[PDB]
C-alpha cells in the first residue's frame, strides 16, 4: 500500500531528537535574520529581507513583520506561507479571547497556543512541521512588555533580546555584549540596527532591505502604539544613527 | 525498477504489472468455456478431482446472477465468487430501479467499471479470475469474457484457464463450420467435447465435468444446470470423440 | 396517527410450589371485539427449565420471548454451557426490558 | 526513485507516471482522426478484430455520451469505458442541474480537470487514454475538443491521434495550408466522412474494407455512429472516383 | 520475496504469499479429522498443551444445534470465525426459521475469508477449519482453508501429518460412508483415521477430542471420560 | 425558586439568598446555601429551574479554577461574568437551555472596586448598584432606589439588606426560610452568620 | 486519518521509539525531587548557555497541577505542556465530580495513562518526557512523590533524579539519604536538593530552581538570593 | 480503498530544502515565458501562446484569465494545474468575500487565497505542490493597481514589474532598464512587448501573443445600463488586431 | 518497513513473536493453584534502592473471586485490567452472578489480537490470572498476547521462567496444601531472582472461596520467608 512512500515526519532518531524539526530548525538557519530587543519603555522590531531585487515594491510589502492585533506583533523567519497560516489562525485566537472575556488577550496565552499548534504537528497527523520561527513582541496590562520567540518544535522561551534565522550565534553574542536593562527603546532601535548591520551576508545594510517596528507607550496616556516604519522613516533612522 | 510491487503504477512501458501478475493466476487456474448459440448460451468447467474423498456433483462452480445469466470463472476461486456477489447486487438494484431485469451487456460492464476500479489504488489487489459470463435478454442471446485489467468483449465462444489455447482452436473450428449458426442442444455436447480435449493440458488428476445453459427455446430465457440424462448424454458423445 | 401498540387480551398466572413451580395462561387471542384464535399459545419453554410468558400486546410479547430465548442460547456459547439460575435470567429479562424504557414493550411478564 | 512511481516532482520537475500513461494510450495500436465540416463534425477510428472468436459488433472506441455528444478514446478499453461512464453522468447532471445540453467544450474541460486531479493526487492513477469529444454545438458550431493524461485540453480545426498520429497530422496539415480554412468546405456529412477516409487512406498508406473502420457523425441534435454497410456504401463512392 | 509484504501483492507468478503463509500455520497445527456417512458426520481432533502442567487446547466449538467445527492453527482466528457462523445460523433462524445449510454455512466463509485477502492493512486468516452439520439434504463435511477455498467432502484431515489420515480415509471411503445408523462405529473409524497421524505419542484420555451431529443427534462434543470408550 | 439579591457598596459587594429548597407542598430543606465561590475574590449566587441551577453553578466554577490555575492569575469580576454570559448566551439556544439566573458579585484587585453583574438565563447581561432575580426585585428595587447611596459601608449595606428581607418576608406568598449573606471585598469572601 | 504504527516491536523486543524517546530525557535539563518528613522539594536545572532571557515571562520548569500538586519534568519542553495541560483538565474534573481533588496517586496514574496510550496508538510518536509529580493527599501530611516516564509505567521515589547526568546526582542521593531519618525540616530537605544538583550544574546563580510544597495547598518557589543563600553555606563547609 | 495518503509528500531534507517545492520551481522554470508590468494608470500581463500543433485552436486555450471584473491573471509553468488554481480562484473571490460584503476583495486579498490553496498544496496530505508560478493583476479602490507574483510554496511578492518561467533572467534586467514610476498604461503596453520579443523565437503576432490589461473602467462591457455605481470591468483583453496595431509602431 | 499484521515464512506474526521476547525480559512471576486456593506471587524488582518498593504494583484484583499477576511491560497492562474488571462487574450487572474466570480470561484475550492498521501493537505483558468459581473450582490461567490462555496447575512467566517451570514440573502434586504452595513459589522465586528474596523485593497474594481475593502484608510475608528459610536448612 502506502506504507512505501510515508516519510514518518513525527518519528524520534536514535538520539531522542525529532528529524523533521530538525530538519526545519535549519532550514530557518538561512532565512534572512530578525532581531527583537525589549526596552523598559518599548520594544523594537527589526528584519532583514531576503535578498532584495531592485524592481520589487517596496512600500506595500510585508514579508518579516505581521500585526496580530493592536497589542501584539510579530517578526517571521522561515517559509513566508507557512507563517501566515499560523499567523491567521493567531489572529482568529486573538479574537475569540476577546469576545469571550471581553478583555485582549494576554500575550503569553497567545503565544503558548500558537506554540501548541506547532507542538501537534510533531507528535500526530503525519504532516511536515511548520518551517517558520517567530519573535513575538506584545504588550499587556500583568506583565507590561514582552518578548517571546517559538521555532518548529512548538517550544517557546521569553527574551530580553533576542534573534531568529541566519547568523543568529553571531548575533546573540553582539547583542548580549551591549545590552543593559535600563536601556531605552531609541538605544535598542540603535542596537537591533548595529547587529543587523554587522551580521548581515550583504554588502552594506540599506532601507530597501530591512522591515523595522515599534511597541511603545508612546501614545497619548497609559495606551499602547504599534508603528510598522515606513520606506523613508526606516531611510530617516538609518541616517540618524549613522549607518548611512 | 520496482515498478512491478504496487497495483496501479505504470511501468515505463505503460503497463501495469501487477494485473499482468493476476493474469498469471488466471492462467495456472482449471479450463472454463462458453459458447454462444442460436437462441443463447452454454457454459462449462472443468472440475479436477484431487481426491477420491470429494462428493461428486456437489462443489458447484457455475453461478447463476438474476434468474437469466449464468458465470463461470477461472483462477482465484474466491475472487470470482466476489465478483458475482457484486454482479447479484448490481442486477438487483437495477432490476428495482428499472422493472426490467438487467441486459447483458449492461450487466457486463457492470462487472467490468467493478474489476476496473480494482485497478485504480495500491489499496486493493486486482482479480485473481477471468470470468465468462452471459444469457438472454430483449435483443437476444450474449456471451462475455472479462479479465483482470477489466478489459472485457463480445463472443462468439470464450476459453480461458490452463487448456486455453486447446479450447480456442477448437472454438475456431466451430465458428468457421457452422457459419448459421449451432443449437443450444448442440452446443451443449460441444462444450462437453471441448473440456474434454482441453484437459489433455491437466491430464495429472481425471475431472468433472459441470455444464450450464440458458436458451430462448430449451430453457425458457433461464439459466438452468445440465444434469441427468441430458448430462451423461453430453458425457457420451465427449468421451466417443476423444477414441 | 399510526399507533404502534394493540391488546390482544388473555391473562396469565403464576404460582410456585417448594418443589415446583406453574405457569399458565389462557389461549385465546383478541382484538377489539373479535377473537384471532382460539388457540395461540403464549406460555413457552424457553430451556434450563425456565417458562416464560409476556401478556399484553403479543407482538412485543413474542419479540421479548424470542430475545429472551436467544439470551439463554448465547450464555451458554459465551460461559462454557453453564445452566442459566431463574434469578440470573430474571435480571437478563430487567435489561431486556429497560433497554427499551422509552419505547416499552406493552407487557406485563411472568417467568 | 519513488518518484516514479506516484504523481510527485522528478528533481527535473517532471511526472513520470503521466508521461508513461501517455504511452498506455498507443497500447491499443489503434489511429484516430476527427475533422469538421460546415454542418457536421466527422470521427474515424481504425477498427482491428484479431480474434475470429470476437463479436465485433462489440468491439469499439467510439461512444455516444449524449444525444449530441460523441467521444472517441485512444487507449486501453477498461479506462476508455471508465471515461465515457463518467462523462455520460456528468453531461446527464449538467442537464439537470442548468437546463440546457452540456457543450462538449464544457464537458472537455470538466473531464481534463478530473484528469489533472489524478496528476496531482497520490491515491489515484491517471487514465492511460486520450479523448477525443465531438459536436456540432448550438452556440459554437462543429466543434472538436481532446483530453490527455496531463489533463490539459484544446479545441482542434482537426485532429488525429495514435502510433502514427504524426503522418496523419501533417497530412491535414498540407491540406489546410492549400484550401486555407479552417474546415472542409462540404454541404453533406457524407462526404466529410469520405474525406476523413481518403486523408487517412494517404496518411497511412493502407487500403481499408468495410469492417477495418469505425465512424462516428454529429450533426445539429444528433451525434450517431455509422454501420458496417454505412461504411461499405462511403468505401464505394471513395473507389469510383 | 519482495512480494510478501502484505496480502495486497501478487508475485510474478501470480502468487499470494502471504495467504500461503497462512496457510502455512495450519500445516504446525495439531491434526483434526473429519469423515462421515449418511446419517452422522464426525469430527475427531488431537488436542495439543503446553507442558504436563498446562490444559489441552481445545480444538472443537458447535455454532448451532445442527452445525459445528474443529480448527488447526491459529486459535482465536478460529473463535472469530466460529462467532460469524453462530451468527449467521441465528439470523436464520430468528428471521426465516430455517436451519442454516451446511453449504450456505460454507459459501459465507470463504466471502469473510477472502475480503481480507484483497485489502491493505488487513491479514489472512491463520486457520483451517473443518465443519459438519446434519440440514435438510443429510449429512455434510466442509473444509476451509484462509485462502477462501471451501470444499465438500466425505472425509478429510488438517494439520500436521494429516496425510496419513487422509490417505487412509481415501482407502476406507467405501466402508465408512455405510456406516449408517450407528454412531460408535463412524467414530471407531475416525479415531482410526487419525492414529495414522500419531508420531511418538498416542491418543490419552485428555488428548483426544470428539464432536458428532447426526439425524437424531445434535451436535455434541466428548472429551475426558467420555472418550475413554474409544481408546 | 427565590429571592436573591446583590448590593454593592463603597467597598464591598454584599450577596442575599434564600434557604429554602421547596418541592411540591413540602420544604425539604431551610438551610441550602445557593451560592459558588468562582476565584477568590468571585462569588456567584443563582437561581433557576432544580438541577440545572447547580449543575451551572459547578460547571462555571470548573472552569475559573481550571484558569486560574493554567495561568497562576485570578480572572477579573468583567471578565469572569463576560465568560459566563456566552455560556448562557450558547445555553439559550442548545437543544435544551439552562434555565438559571445568577448575580455575580467580585472584588477587582486592579481597580480596587467591587462589581456586582446580573446575568439572566437568556444571557442578559448588566452592571448595577443593586440587582434582583425573580419576583423578588419587584418588591426591593423600590426600597433601594429610595435609601440606596453609593458611598455607604459595608455595615450600611447590610442594614439595607435588612429592610429588604423585611419587606419580602411581609409581602411575598412564600416562605423563604430567610437569607444566607455573604459579602466580598478586598480580603476575599466571608459569610455573615447571624442574619 | 494518519493510521501508521509507529511504536512497535523489534525482533529483540524492543519498543525503540519509546526508548528514543528516554534518550529525548536524556538529554533535558536534570530534574530532582527529595521528599523529606513534611514536605516535598523540587529542584531544575536551567542551562547558561541562555543569557538575554526574561525570566519574569518564561515558562517555569515547575508547574502546579492543582493548588496541592506540583509536576515537574526532564526533556521536550512543548511535550511537557500537553501532559500538563491534560492533568490539570482532569484535575477539575475530578473535584467535580467525586467532590474532592486528586490524591498525588490517582494524579499520577492518570498522566502514566496518556503517556502509555501514546505508545500503542496509530498516528502518534511517545512523548519524549519524564515527570516529577509531588504534593499531599487532601488532609493528608504524609508527603509524596511519583515518577513517570514515556513507556507508561509509574512508581512512588523517596527521592528521585531525571534528565542530564541524573545517574551522577542520582548515585549522590543513594548515599546521602537515609530512608530512617527523612530531612527533618524544610531547610534540611532544600539544601540536601540543592546539594545534589551542585554536583552536575555549574554555578549556583540562575541555574537551579528550588520549589517547596508543604501540606494543605502550601506551594511556593524560593528566589534568587534564598537559594543563592544555600549555595554560599555548602561551599563553605566544603572547604574542609 | 479510500486515500491512503494521510500523511505529506513534501518534507524537509537534512540541508532544510523543501524538496517538492524546488522541484516545482524548476517546472515553472521550463514553463513559457510570460510578465507583468504597472504603470501609473494600470496594468499589464502578458504572455506568449506556444501552440501544440498547428492544427490546434490557440484562443480556445485561454492562459491570461479573468478572475474578477478588476482582477487577471497568467502564469509560467503547468497549463492544468494553472486552470484549476483560476477555477478555484474565482469561486474563492466569491464565497469568502462577495457573498459576505457584496463587492469583489481587493487584489491583495485574492491573492492572500490563492496563496493559502497553494500552500496547502504544500503541506496536506497524499498531494504534490502546484508546478506554477501565477502573476496576478488588479485594481481596487483603497489601493488602486497592484501586481503580485504567487510561486508554488504559496509565497507571494508585490512587483512594479517581472517576469517568470523561461527567460526570466534576461527579460527582467531589461524591465529594470526601462521601468520608471511614471510610465503611463500604454508606456507599459510598449515595454511588454519589447520584452516579450526577446524570448519568443518565431512568429511574434497578436495571434501567438496574449495580452490583458487592467486600466479605466469599460462601461461598454458592462452589458447593461441604469444604475449609475456601476460602471464596468476594469479587466480587459486585447484582441489579436490591438496587438498587431501597436507592433507596427514598435 | 513492513506490515504490524504480517505472517512470517514459518506462519507466525512478527509482532505476537516479538512481544514475547518483550515479556521473557521481565520480571518473574509465578502461580500454583491447589484445591485450597491459589497462590500468586512475583518479584518486585526494583530498579533502585531510593524506589518505594510498596508502590510497585504487579498484582491486582479483578474481583472479589478473581485476582492477576503480569510479567512484561506492566505498564501495557492497565487497560487490560481495566477491561477485566468492567467485564467482571457488568456481567454481575447482566446476571446477578460472578463471572466464570474462564470467561473472565477469555474476554481479556479477545483484546489481544484487537491490533493492526484498534491499537498499534500487540500488548508487551502476560497475564497470570488466577480465580474461583463454582463449577470448575479453583483455576490458574495464563494469558498471553498472541490471544490464547492455557489453564495451568502451575506456571512461571519472565526472565526465570524456563528454569521455575522446570522446578514446578518436580514440585507440584494434585495434593498441596494452600500453605505448601505459598512456600514453593517463595523458594522457586528466591532461586531465579537476582537479588536476595525478602518480604521487600517479593509479594505474595492467594485466592480461596471463603476469603476471596488477598493481597498478603510484608509482615506475613516475611514470616513465610523464615518459616521456608528453617525447613530447608531442616534436612
Ligand atoms: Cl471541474
Ligand atoms: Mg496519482
Ligand atoms: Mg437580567
Amino acid at each position: 500500500g502506502s506504507r512505501r512512500y510515508d516519510s514518518r515526519t513525527t518519528i524520534f532518531s536514535p538520539e531522542g531528537r525529532l528529524y523533521q524539526v530538525e530538519y526545519a530548525l535549519e532550514s530557518i538557519s538561512h532565512a534572512g535574520t530578525a532581531i527583537g530587543i525589549m526596552a523598559s519603555d518599548g520594544i523594537v522590531l527589526a528584519a532583514e529581507r531576503k535578498v532584495t531585487s531592485t524592481l520589487l515594491e517596496q512600500d506595500t510589502s510585508t514579508e518579516k513583520l505581521y500585526k496580530l492585533n493592536d497589542k501584539i506583533a510579530v517578526a517571521v523567519a522561515g517559509l513566508t506561507a507557512d507563517a501566515e497560516i499560523l499567523i491567521n489562525t493567531a489572529r482568529i485566537h486573538a479574537q475569540n479571547y476577546l469576545k469571550t472575556y471581553n478583555e485582549d488577550i494576554p500575550v503569553e496565552i497567545l503565544v503558548r497556543r500558537l506554540s501548541d499548534i506547532k507542538q501537534g504537528y510533531t507528535q500526530h497527523g503525519g504532516l511536515r512541521p511548520f518551517g517558520v520561527s517567530f519573535i513575538y513582541a506584545g504588550y499587556d496590562d500583568r506583565y507590561g512588555y514582552q518578548l517571546y520567540t517559538s521555532n518548529p518544535s512548538g517550544n517557546y522561551t521569553g527574551w530580553k533580546a533576542i534573534s531568529v534565522g541566519a547568523n543568529t550565534s553571531a548575533a546573540q553574542t553582539l547583542l548580549q555584549m551591549d545590552y543593559k536593562d535600563d536601556m531605552k527603546v531609541d538605544d535598542a532601535i540603535e542596537l537591533a540596527l548595529k547587529t543587523l548591520s554587522k551580521t548581515t551576508d550583504s554588502s552594506a545594510l540599506t532601507y530597501d532591505r530591512l522591515e523595522f517596528a515599534t511597541i511603545r507607550k508612546g501614545a497619548n496616556d497609559g495606551e499602547v502604539y504599534q508603528k510598522i516604519f515606513k520606506p523613508q522613516e526606516i531611510k530617516d533612522i538609518l541616517v540618524k544613527t549613522g549607518i548611512t | 525498477t520496482g515498478y512491478d510491487l504496487s497495483n496501479s503504477v505504470f511501468s515505463p512501458d505503460g503497463r501495469n504489472f501487477q494485473v499482468e501478475y493476476a493474469v498469471k493466476a488466471v492462467e495456472n487456474g482449471t479450463t472454463s468455456i462458453g459458447i454462444k448459440c442460436n437462441d443463447g448460451v452454454v457454459f462449462a468447467v472443468e472440475k479436477l478431482i484431487t481426491s477420491k474423498l470429494l462428493v461428486p456433483q456437489k462443489n458447484v462452480k457455475i453461478q447463476v446472477v438474476d434468474r437469466h445469466i449464468g458465470c463461470v470463472y477461472s483462477g482465484l476461486i474466491p475472487d470470482g465468487r466476489h465478483l458475482v456477489n457484486r454482479g447479484r447486487e448490481e442486477a438487483a438494484s437495477f432490476k428495482k430501479l428499472y422493472k426490467t431485469p438487467i441486459p447483458i451487456p449492461a450487466f457486463a460492464d457492470r462487472l467490468g467499471q467493478y474489476v476496473q476500479a480494482h485497478t485504480l489504488y495500491n489499496s486493493v489487489r486486482p482479480f485473481g479470475v477471468s470470468t465468462i459470463f452471459g444469457g438472454v435478454d430483449k435483443n437476444g442471446a450474449h456471451l462475455y469474457m472479462l479479465e483482470p485489467s477489466g478489459s472485457y468483449w463480445g463472443y462468439k465462444g470464450a476459453a480461458t484457464g490452463k487448456g486455453r489455447q486447446s479450447a480456442k482452436a477448437e472454438l475456431e473450428k466451430l465458428v468457421d463450420h457452422h457459419p448459421e449458426g449451432l443449437s443450444a442442444r448442440e452446443a451443449v455436447k460441444q462444450a462437453a467435447k471441448i473440456i474434454y480435449l482441453a484437459h489433455e493440458d491437466n491430464k495429472e488428476k481425471d475431472f468433472e465435468l459441470e455444464i450450464s445453459w440458458c436458451s430462448l427455446s430449451e430453457t425458457n430465457g433461464l439459466h438452468k444446470f445440465v444434469k441427468g440424462d441430458l448430462l451423461q448424454e453430453a458425457i457420451d458423445f465427449a468421451q466417443k470423440e476423444i477414441n | 396517527q399510526f399507533n404502534p401498540y394493540g391488546d390482544n387480551g388473555g391473562t396469565i398466572l403464576g404460582i410456585a410450589g417448594e418443589d415446583f413451580a406453574v405457569l399458565a395462561g389462557d389461549t385465546r387471542n383478541i382484538t377489539d371485539y373479535s377473537i384471532n384464535s382460539r388457540y395461540e399459545p403464549k406460555v413457552f419453554d424457553c430451556g434450563d427449565n425456565i417458562v416464560m410468558s409476556a401478556n399484553g400486546f403479543a407482538a412485543d410479547g413474542d419479540a421479548l420471548v424470542k430475545r429472551f430465548k436467544n439470551s439463554v442460547k448465547w450464555y451458554h456459547f459465551d460461559h462454557n454451557d453453564k445452566k442459566l439460575s431463574i434469578n440470573s435470567a430474571a435480571r437478563n429479562i430487567q435489561h431486556l426490558l429497560y433497554g427499551k424504557r422509552f419505547f416499552p414493550y406493552y407487557v406485563h411478564t411472568i417467568i | 526513485g519513488y518518484d516514479r512511481h506516484i504523481t510527485i516532482f522528478s528533481p527535473e520537475g517532471r511526472l513520470y507516471q503521466v508521461e508513461y500513461a501517455f504511452k498506455a494510450t498507443n497500447q491499443t495500436n489503434i489511429n484516430s482522426l476527427a475533422v469538421r465540416g460546415k454542418d457536421c463534425t466527422v470521427v474515424i477510428s481504425q477498427k482491428k478484430v484479431p480474434d475470429k472468436l470476437l463479436d465485433p459488433t462489440t468491439v469499439s472506441y467510439i461512444f455516444c455520451i449524449s444525444r449530441t455528444i460523441g467521444m472517441v478514446v485512444n487507449g486501453p478499453i477498461p479506462d476508455a469505458r471508465n471515461a465515457a461512464l463518467r462523462a455520460k453522468a456528468e453531461a446527464a447532471e449538467f442537464r439537470y442541474k442548468y437546463g440546457y445540453d452540456m457543450p462538449c467544450d464544457v464537458l472537455a474541460k470538466r473531464m481534463a480537470n478530473l484528469s489533472q486531479i489524478y496528476t496531482q493526487r497520490a491515491y489515484m492513477r491517471p487514465l492511460g487514454v486520450i479523448l477525443t469529444f465531438v459536436s456540432v454545438d448550438e452556440e459554437l458550431g462543429p466543434s472538436i475538443y481532446k483530453t490527455d493524461p496531463a489533463g490539459y485540453y484544446v479545441g482542434y480545426k482537426a485532429t488525429a491521434t495514435g502510433p502514427k498520429q504524426q503522418e496523419i497530422t501533417t497530412n491535414l496539415e498540407n491540406h489546410f495550408k492549400k484550401s486555407k480554412i479552417d474546415h472542409i468546405n462540404e454541404e453533406s456529412w457524407e462526404k466529410v466522412v469520405e474525406f476523413a477516409i481518403t486523408h487517412m487512406i494517404d496518411a497511412l498508406g493502407t487500403e481499408f474494407s468495410k469492417n477495418d473502420l469505425e465512424v462516428g457523425v454529429a450533426t445539429k441534435d444528433k451525434f450517431f455512429t455509422l454501420s458496417a454497410e454505412n461504411i461499405e456504401e462511403r468505401l464505394v463512392a471513395i473507389a469510383e472516383q | 520475496n519482495n512480494y510478501d509484504g502484505d496480502t495486497v501483492t501478487f508475485s510474478p507468478t501470480g502468487r499470494l504469499f502471504q495467504v500461503e503463509y497462512a496457510l502455512e500455520a495450519i500445516k504446525q497445527g495439531s491434526v483434526t479429522v473429519g469423515l462421515r456417512s449418511n446419517t452422522h458426520a464426525v469430527l475427531v481432533a488431537l488436542k495439543r498443551n503446553a507442558d504436563e502442567l498446562s490444559s489441552y487446547q481445545k480444538k472443537i466449538i458447535k455454532c448451532d444445534e445442527h452445525m459445528g467445527l474443529s480448527l488447526a492453527g491459529l486459535a482465536p482466528d478460529a473463535r472469530v470465525l466460529s462467532n460469524y457462523l453462530r451468527q449467521q445460523c441465528n439470523y436464520s433462524s430468528l428471521v426465516f426459521n430455517r436451519k442454516l445449510a451446511v453449504e450456505r454455512a460454507g459459501h459465507l466463509l470463504c466471502d469473510k475469508a477472502q475480503k481480507n485477502t484483497q485489502s491493505y492493512g488487513g491479514r489472512p486468516y491463520g486457520v483451517g477449519l473443518l465443519i459438519i452439520g446434519y440440514d435438510k439434504s443429510g449429512a455434510h463435511l466442509l473444509e476451509f482453508q484462509p485462502s477462501g477455498n471451501v470444499t465438500e467432502l466425505y472425509g478429510t484431515a488438517i494439520g500436521a501429518r494429516s496425510q496419513g489420515a487422509k490417505t487412509y480415509l481415501e482407502r476406507t471411503l467405501d466402508t465408512f460412508i455405510k456406516i449408517d445408523g450407528n454412531p460408535d462405529e463412524l467414530i471407531k473409524a475416525g479415531v482410526e483415521a487419525i492414529s495414522q497421524s500419531l508420531r511418538d505419542e498416542s491418543l490419552t484420555v485428555d488428548n483426544l477430542s470428539i464432536a458428532i451431529v447426526g439425524k437424531d443427534t445434535p451436535f455434541t462434543i466428548y472429551d475426558g471420560e467420555a472418550v475413554a470408550k474409544y481408546i | 425558586m427565590d429571592i436573591i439579591l446583590g448590593i454593592r457598596v463603597q467597598d464591598s459587594v454584599i450577596l442575599a439568598s434564600s434557604k429554602a429548597v421547596t418541592r411540591g407542598i413540602s420544604v425539604l430543606k431551610d438551610s441550602d446555601d445557593k451560592t459558588r465561590q468562582l476565584s477568590p475574590h468571585t462569588l456567584m449566587s443563582f437561581a433557576g429551574e432544580a438541577g440545572d441551577t447547580v449543575q451551572f453553578a459547578e460547571y462555571i466554577q470548573a472552569n475559573i479554577q481550571l484558569y486560574s490555575i493554567r495561568e497562576d492569575y485570578e480572572l477579573s469580576p468583567q471578565a469572569v461574568s463576560s465568560f459566563v454570559r456566552q455560556e448562557l448566551a450558547k445555553s439559550i439556544r442548545s437543544r435544551r437551555p439552562y434555565q438559571v439566573n445568577v448575580l455575580i458579585g467580585g472584588y477587582d484587585k486592579k481597580k480596587n472596586k467591587p462589581e456586582l453583574y446580573q446575568i439572566d438565563y437568556l444571557g442578559t447581561k448588566v452592571e448595577l448598584p443593586y440587582g434582583a432575580h425573580g419576583y423578588s426585585g419587584f418588591y426591593t428595587f423600590s426600597l433601594l432606589d429610595h435609601h440606596y447611596r453609593p458611598d455607604m459601608t459595608t455595615e450600611e449595606g447590610l442594614d439595607l439588606l435588612k429592610l429588604c428581607v423585611q419587606e419580602l418576608e411581609k409581602r411575598m406568598p412564600m416562605d423563604f426560610k430567610g437569607v444566607i449573606v455573604k459579602i466580598v471585598d478586598k480580603d476575599g469572601i466571608r459569610q455573615v452568620d447571624d442574619f | 486519518g494518519y493510521d501508521r504504527a509507529l511504536s512497535i516491536f523489534s525482533p529483540d523486543g524492543h519498543i525503540f521509539q519509546v526508548e528514543y524517546a528516554l534518550e529525548a530525557v536524556k538529554r533535558g535539563t536534570c530534574a530532582v525531587g527529595v521528599k523529606g518528613k513534611n514536605c516535598v522539594v523540587l529542584g531544575c536545572e536551567r542551562r547558561s548557555t541562555l543569557k538575554l532571557q526574561d525570566t519574569r515571562i518564561t515558562p517555569s520548569k515547575v508547574s502546579k497541577i492543582d493548588s496541592h500538586v506540583v509536576l515537574s519534568f526532564s526533556g521536550l519542553n512543548a511535550d511537557s505542556r500537553i501532559l500538563i495541560e491534560k492533568a490539570r483538565v482532569e484535575a477539575q474534573s475530578h473535584r467535580l465530580t467525586l467532590e474532592d481533588p486528586v490524591t498525588v496517586e490517582y494524579l499520577t496514574r492518570y498522566v502514566a495513562g496518556v503517556q502509555q496510550r501514546y505508545t500503542q496508538s496509530g498516528g502518534v510518536r511517545p512523548f519524549g518526557v519524564s515527570t516529577l509529580i509531588a504534593g499531599f493527599d487532601p488532609r493528608d501530611d504524609e508527603p509524596k512523590l511519583y515518577q513517570t516516564e514515556p513507556s507508561g509505567i509509574y512508581s512512588s521515589w523517596s527521592a528521585q533524579t531525571i534528565g542530564r547526568n541524573s545517574k551522577t546526582v542520582r548515585e549522590f542521593l543513594e548515599k546521602n539519604y537515609d530512608r530512617k531519618e527523612p530531612p527533618a525540616t524544610v531547610e534540611e530537605c532544600v539544601k540536601l536538593t540543592v546539594r545534589s544538583l551542585l554536583e552536575v550544574v555549574q554555578t549556583g546563580a540562575k541555574n537551579i530552581e528550588i520549589t517547596v510544597v508543604k501540606p494543605d495547598s502550601d506551594i511556593v518557589a524560593l528566589s534568587s538570593e534564598e537559594i543563592n543563600q544555600y549555595v554560599t553555606q555548602i561551599e563553605q563547609e566544603k572547604q574542609e | 480503498m479510500t486515500d491512503r495518503y494521510s500523511f505529506s509528500l513534501t518534507t524537509f531534507s537534512p540541508s532544510g530544502k523543501l524538496g517538492q517545492i524546488d522541484y516545482a520551481l524548476t517546472a515553472v522554470k521550463q514553463g513559457v515565458t510570460s510578465l507583468g508590468i504597472k504603470a501609473t494608470n494600470g496594468v499589464v500581463i502578458a504572455t506568449e501562446k506556444k501552440s501544440s500543433s498547428p492544427l490546434a485552436m490557440s484562443e480556445t486555450l485561454s492562459k491570461v484569465s479573468l478572475l474578477t471584473p478588476d482582477i487577471g491573471a497568467v502564469y509560467s509553468g503547468m497549463g492544468p494545474d494553472y486552470r484549476v488554481l483560476v477555477d478555484k480562484s474565482r469561486k474563492v473571490a466569491h464565497t469568502s468575500y462577495k457573498r459576505i460584503y457584496g463587492e469583489y476583495p481587493p487584489t491583495k486579498l485574492l491573492v492572500s487565497e490563492v496563496a493559502k490553496i497553494m500552500q496547502e498544496a504544500t503541506q496536506s496530505g497524499g498531494v504534490r505542490p502546484f508546478g506554477v508560478s501565477l502573476l496576478i493583476a488588479g485594481h481596487d479602490e483603497f489601493n488602486g493597481f497592484s501586481l503580485y507574483q504567487v510561486d508554488p510554496s504559496g509565497s507571494y511578492f508585490p512587483w512594479k514589474a517581472t517576469a517568470i518561467g523561461k527567460g526570466s533572467v534576461a527579460a527582467k534586467t531589461f524591465l529594470e532598464k526601462r521601468w520608471n514610476d511614471e510610465l503611463e498604461l500604454e508606456d507599459a503596453i510598449h515595454i511588454a512587448l519589447l520584452t516579450l520579443k526577446e524570448s519568443v523565437e518565431g512568429e511574434f503576432n497578436g495571434d501567438t501573443i496574449e495580452l490583458a490589461i487592467i486600466g479605466d473602467e469599460n462601461p461598454d462591457l458592462l452589458g447593461y445600463t441604469g444604475i449609475p455605481t456601476d460602471k464596468g470591468p476594469r479587466f480587459r483583453k486585447l484582441t489579436s488586431q490591438e496587438i498587431n496595431d501597436r507592433l507596427e509602431a514598435l | 518497513d513492513r506490515g504490524v499484521s504480517t505472517f512470517s515464512p514459518e506462519g507466525r506474526l512478527f509482532q505476537v513473536e516479538y512481544s514475547l521476547e518483550a515479556i521473557k525480559l521481565g520480571s518473574t512471576a509465578i502461580g500454583i493453584a491447589t484445591k485450597e486456593g491459589v497462590v500468586l506471587g512475583v518479584e518486585k524488582r526494583a530498579t533502585s534502592p531510593l524506589l518505594e518498593s510498596d508502590s510497585i504494583e504487579k498484582i491486582v484484583e479483578i474481583d472479589r473471586h478473581i485476582g492477576c499477576a503480569m510479567s512484561g511491560l506492566t505498564a501495557d497492562a492497565r487497560s487490560m485490567i481495566e477491561h477485566a474488571r468492567t467485564a467482571a462487574v457488568t456481567h454481575n450487572l447482566y446476571y446477578d452472578e460472578d463471572i466464570n474466570v474462564e470467561s473472565l480470561t477469555q474476554s481479556v484475550c479477545d483484546l489481544a489480537l484487537r491490533f493492526g492498521e484498534l491499537m498499534s501493537r500487540p500488548f508487551g505483558v502476560a497475564l497470570l490470572i488466577a480465580g474461583h468459581d463454582a463449577d470448575d473450582g479453583y483455576q490458574l490461567f495464563h494469558a498471553e498476547p498472541s490471544g490464547t490462555f492455557y489453564r495451568y496447575n502451575a506456571k512461571a512467566i519472565g526472565s526465570g521462567s524456563e528454569g521455575a517451570q522446570a522446578e514446578l514440573l518436580n514440585e507440584w502434586h494434585s495434593s498441596l496444601t494452600l500453605k505448601e504452595a505459598e512456600l514453593l513459589v517463595l523458594k522457586i522465586l528466591k532461586q531465579v531472582m537476582e537479588e536476595k528474596l525478602d518480604e521487600n523485593n517479593a509479594q505474595l497474594s492467594c485466592i480461596t472461596k471463603q476469603d476471596g481475593f488477598k493481597i498478603y502484608d510484608n509482615e506475613k510475608t516475611a514470616e513465610l520467608i523464615k518459616e521456608l528459610k528453617e525447613k530447608e536448612a531442616a534436612e
